[PDB]
């Protein structure tokens, strides 16, 4: 009778996910009246609801730039990096 | 039953109703109190029943950490043409029956309680005092409120409420307003803090942290037991309650042989002889912080 | 009718007990299981049942 | 539409009725305190484009 | 019950020092001041009442009356 | 396969601040931002 | 932890009973965070937000 | 599951497990003396009615806890507690799962290797210092001559 | 208002009794609408047709 | 008060048994179902109660 388990060699975990679509997305600095410390950042078709009322942006060109099929891993504190395999639900042996 | 193990003295008793001085001075694992028993019934009371191990409404008067109010409780027989009972016909409560007394938290921050004349009862709403002809009243005082209270010295004398689109909430006049005026009745939880009054908040985003200071530790000991406080012949298995100030500290001096968990022996001194009591950590306790 | 609270006083002053106007009884702690009834008869007050302050001694 | 309800009360109530799209609320549990924070399509600003 | 020995009545913080309902009688005994000060002259100052058989009563946070010991 | 890395023309890199990751790739568009209730006015600009 | 993961997004927390029922749009979730001295409490499984 | 071997009882008085000193010092007369070390770092479970258990110590050799005559164990074996009109067993419970048997390998050079373990049970492994985190494990541990 | 949205068509309000027992074509229907004083009702929440 | 354990003895010593301060009795094996009465009165161990310690007999 054999009873295995399994243990964590080391202690950090990558976090892995897919990007379904990109969105366009721009950053602006707000100088109001009287100080310029205020900073944003929005999407297309979207408002903020900032000081003296709120501020949208129409983006009306392209609110989407298509699709992928890589993976991409996440290590906190460390950085991002890519893998060059279609994001599977479903574990495989011999793959990430 | 390890929630009768109460931090500090455990003193669930109001001035004026003493004649349950038995069983709620120090609450115990044997007796019953009025005063406290309500608060452990299932789907009532459930923020104290979460946050179980720190201190009630009576337990903070008598530690001195809340105080009184003036006109600790203004009795309706001697004071009812007074204007008294005002933070109490704001709120919208639910007493049981056959209970002369209820204690609240006024606004101020302090302990103030409605008591009715001799043999009557509060009613349903806590807002009439309602005589029956032989019924038995219970000792102690209802908890109106559902809150929980714990020892602080961080200072909040800025702290004020800050609710937006509120005109008034309780007994606070917020800003001055006219025209349009929804009032309805809502749940609001609050907070009060050292050298301030009520503080009323539209969100309650707490944390705690835990600690190895005395209030967090559950110490106990058995009714029998050898070489221990009261030490005869029993009947029944029950627990009793134990004072951790006996039990000696790391490096230093106490009275009691003392054990306990893992974390009572590192913050205490464990000892390697027979034990008088058996220490351990609190299930929930700690110090709360409010955002 | 008056609301009148009906008091019982001893000497051998100490107080026994009060039966009110509305049957309800109190008594002292010690005694709940020369003798005068005195009753707050003409020092009413309309903000309190003030019964100690007796008037019209039995 | 991603969040849409069935009369104007609802909408303006943000009643349990209304329907949505799964997993539109962004948290971020970080160590202080967590965000919670989402990007919806104003549906005012599409209306007047 | 409180104690006795201007005529000083002595209590608790229960009696006294809470409420300001003292009455004194004279002896069927006669009352003469109510209210700490009212007469159909006497005072307080912290626990303790002062008149300037003379006997104190008081209304107890117990929702009880007690009597002075009696002068 | 740290982020600096380009696959077919696409150029993915670690977004500033390190909050996700972009997509560097050809193309433009045409942004209409609006204001709206735009109020905030003191009095001590007066002077000159 | 058990509870820790599984915990269904229509269920309330017994901390949040000051809400009680409410008929607004409303989600829960649980959200596992670190164990020890260092993150706060005594033991070193993870807790819970 | 291992039931036709020994117990420690049975080892004991076969004179393979040998009896350490005092071999059970008593509650009523050596209550006062660092005797409880070993049995206070278990965490063990005694039934009622039970006024001895016996349990293998750190040197290799059996031990045990008696309470004073007319008294019995509490549920976790630490205390001594007095019941009127109760039957005591008339056994000693024991404490531990192990069997034993008789074995003439020696094992003088063997010692607890365990990794990232400064200190199991009362075996104080090594100096340690900053974060220590202490728990209540289920270790296998085995006795060789 | 939850059994405002949830009306079914063939149920009958207890306001139109005097129609009762009827074999004519029919439907019912309700409609939230404002709630408060300038509506006409002292509370807030929507009102029912 | 102060933990002691009252103990019979006979001589026709035999020690017969002991009733202690909890109220637990303790005989001997023979007599489980002159006369003196000695208790460990000034010698008291604070480590243990060694009753056998025989002081103040009756
Ligand atoms: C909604 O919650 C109830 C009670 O909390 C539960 O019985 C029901 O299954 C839940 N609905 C789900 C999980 O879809
Ligand atoms: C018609 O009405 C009856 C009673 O009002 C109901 O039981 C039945 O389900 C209804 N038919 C539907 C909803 O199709």
């Amino acid at each position: 009778f054999v009873h295995t388990y399994l243990q964590s060699v080391r202690k950090e975990a990558l976090r892995v996910f897919n990007c379904i679509d990109w969105v366009h997305k721009l950053t602006l600095e707000i100088t109001d009246f009287d100080g310029s410390v205020s900073t944003i950042d929005l999407g297309a078709s979207s408002s903020r609801f900032t000081n003296w009322g709120s501020v949208s942006l129409s983006l009306d060109a392209e609110g989407i730039s298509g699709s992928n099929s890589f993976s991409f891993i996440e290590s906190p504190g460390k950085g991002y990096a890519i893998v060059d395999e279609p994001f599977s639900e479903i574990p495989r042996q011999g793959f990430l | 039953p390890h929630l009768r193990n109460r931090p500090g003295k455990g003193h669930n008793y109001i001035d004026g109703m003493t004649q349950e001085d038995a069983t709620c001075k120090p609450v115990t694992y044997a007796g019953a109190c009025s005063s406290f028993d309500v608060l452990l019934e299932k789907g009532k009371f459930p923020l104290f029943q979460s946050y179980a191990h720190h201190r009630t409404l009576l337990e903070a008067v008598h530690d001195t950490i809340i105080a009184k109010a003036d006109p600790p409780s203004c009795d309706l027989q001697s004071a009812h043409g007074n204007p008294c009972m005002k933070e109490k016909l704001v709120m919208k409560t639910h007493c049981p029956n056959d209970y002369q007394s209820a204690h609240y938290l006024n606004n101020d921050g302090k302990m103030a309680s409605v008591k009715c004349p001799p043999k009557y009862e509060l009613t349903e709403d806590c807002n009439f005092c309602r005589q029956m002809t032989g019924a038995s009243l219970k000792k102690g005082s209802y908890p109106l409120q559902d809150l929980f209270c714990q020892s602080s010295e961080d200072d909040g004398s800025k702290l004020k409420t800050k609710m937006k689109g509120v005109c008034e909430v309780g007994v606070q006049a917020l800003k001055k307003c006219d025209g349009q005026l929804s009032t309805a009745h809502e749940v609001v939880p609050f907070a009060v803090f050292k050298n301030s009054k009520k503080v009323y908040l539209d969100k309650l985003d707490l944390k705690t942290e835990e600690n190895l200071l005395p209030d967090s530790f559950v110490c106990f000991e058995h009714k029998g037991q050898y070489k221990g406080t009261m030490d005869s012949g029993q009947t029944k298995r029950e627990l009793k309650s134990f004072d951790i100030s006996q039990c000696p500290k790391i490096g230093g001096h106490g009275s009691k042989k003392c054990t306990g968990d893992a974390a009572f022996c590192s913050a205490y001194e464990c000892t390697a002889q027979y034990a008088n009591a058996y220490c351990s950590h609190a299930n929930g306790s700690g110090i709360v912080q409010i955002q | 009718s008056g609301d009148y609270y009906w008091s019982w006083i001893r000497q051998p002053l100490e107080w026994i007990g009060y039966i009110s106007y509305s049957g309800s009884t109190y008594y002292n702690p010690s005694l709940e299981s020369v003798y005068y009834c005195a009753t707050n008869y003409f020092h009413l007050h309309d903000f309190g049942d003030l019964y100690w302050y007796f008037d019209l001694w039995g | 539409g991603e969040i849409r309800c069935n009369s104007e009360s609802s909408v303006l109530s943000a009643h349990e009725s209304c329907l949505r799209a799964p997993n539109l609320i962004s948290y971020k549990p970080m160590i202080d305190q967590l965000e919670c924070t989402t990007n919806l399509i104003d549906p005012f600003v599409v209306f007047e484009r | 019950a409180l104690t006795q020995p201007t005529i000083s009545c002595t209590g608790t913080s229960s009696d006294i020092g809470a409420y300001n309902f003292v009455s004194w009688y004279q002896q069927a005994p006669k009352l003469l001041i109510y209210d700490v000060t009212n007469r159909p002259s006497g005072s307080k100052s912290g626990n303790t009442a002062s008149l300037t058989n003379y006997y104190c009563n008081s209304y107890t946070s117990s929702s009880h009356v007690v009597f002075g010991g009696g002068t | 396969g740290s982020l600096p890395q380009t696959r077919n023309d696409k150029t993915f890199a670690a977004s500033k601040g390190n909050r996700g990751v972009q997509a560097f790739s050809k193309g433009s568009v045409q942004a209409d931002l609006t204001l709206m209730f735009d109020n905030f006015e003191v009095d001590f600009v007066g002077a000159a | 932890v058990n509870r820790c993961l599984s915990w269904r997004d229509n269920e309330t927390s017994a901390e949040f009973s000051f809400v009680g029922e409410s008929t607004t749009m409303r989600e829960n979730k649980c959200f596992e965070q670190c164990g020890g001295w260092g993150c706060g409490c005594f033991n070193v499984n993870p807790s819970c937000l």
